[PDB]
């Protein structure tokens, strides 16, 4: 299973923080909010980053 | 905060916004120099907003300083969440007024069913996203250890409490993180997890601020 095509994942913590995921129904690398803890694999720092590892997939 | 209510403008003054470009986490102001926030809100290059209401716009008591320092607990454990606490240093000293103020640590942990006031810009809403522009409050409960236990089975440690409505509909938030649970005029809790917001059987989860008293004196002495 590709990390990258799963849903982003926010998680139990209740931070605000922006956060990339790839779309892949979208084919393209989006914003999410990420809660701060428990990060899954699809949750990148800077659409570059998350770019480089998912894009087109 | 869901199923809160509008505090009033600077009526929570302890209350700041921890901003990276944006508001992602609260924290509460202990001193002219320091904030505890939660350790899941550690980022690099932290502005920390005093003196705040609106926060998507500049209304005339805000005080903007960065952050010099931010040390989370040195066993913080971003698996479990056990001692989920962070300490801001200011890199100058606030100006402290009526609207920027330091709020007291406790001197003993508080007991179930003590009445705390819960506060932040987090999300609003249980099922969907809406951001306020101002801050929010909510009056809640703590709650029993076993009741937490048996909510959360296997996930609580003795550096968390529950507090909150086990019907639902009021709650901390995604952008809550890291605020204020003040009881008595104490800040006897840190905004830490929950599952989903404001959901049945479900209540938020703190950080027990009463543990950590000794190390925060001491943490903020020695830096
Ligand atoms: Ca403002």
């Amino acid at each position: 299973p590709d990390f990258c095509l799963e849903p982003p994942y926010t998680g139990p913590c209740a931070a605000r923080i922006i956060r990339y995921f790839y779309n892949a129904k979208a084919g393209l690398c989006q914003t999410f909010v990420y809660g701060g803890c428990r990060a899954k694999r699809n949750n990148f720092k800077s659409a570059e980053d998350c770019m480089r590892t998912c894009g087109g997939a | 905060i869901v199923g809160g209510y509008t505090c009033g403008a600077n009526t929570v003054p302890y209350q700041v916004s921890l901003n990276s470009g944006y508001h992602f986490c609260g924290g509460s102001l202990i001193n002219s120099q320091w904030v505890v926030s939660a350790a899941h809100c550690y980022k690099s290059g932290i502005q920390v907003r005093l003196g705040e209401d609106n926060i998507n716009v500049v209304e005339g008591n805000e005080q903007f300083i960065s952050a010099s320092k931010s040390i989370v607990h040195p066993s913080y454990n971003s698996n479990t969440l056990n001692n989920d606490i962070m300490l801001i240093k200011l890199k100058s000293a606030a100006s402290l007024n009526s609207r920027v103020a330091s709020i007291s640590l406790p001197t003993s942990c508080a007991s179930a069913g003590t009445q705390c006031l819960i506060s932040g810009w987090g999300n609003t809403k249980s099922s969907g996203t809406s951001y306020p522009d101002v801050l929010k409050c909510l009056k809640a409960p703590i709650l029993s250890d076993s009741s937490c236990k048996s909510a959360y089975p296997g996930q609580i440690t003795s550096n968390m409490f529950c507090a909150g409505y086990l019907e639902g509909g009021k709650d901390s938030c995604q952008g809550d993180s890291g605020g204020p649970v003040v009881c008595s005029g104490k800040l006897q809790g840190i905004v830490s997890w929950g599952s989903g917001c404001a959901q049945k059987n479900k209540p938020g989860v703190y950080t027990k601020v009463c543990n950590y008293v000794s190390w925060i004196k001491q943490t903020i002495a020695s830096n």
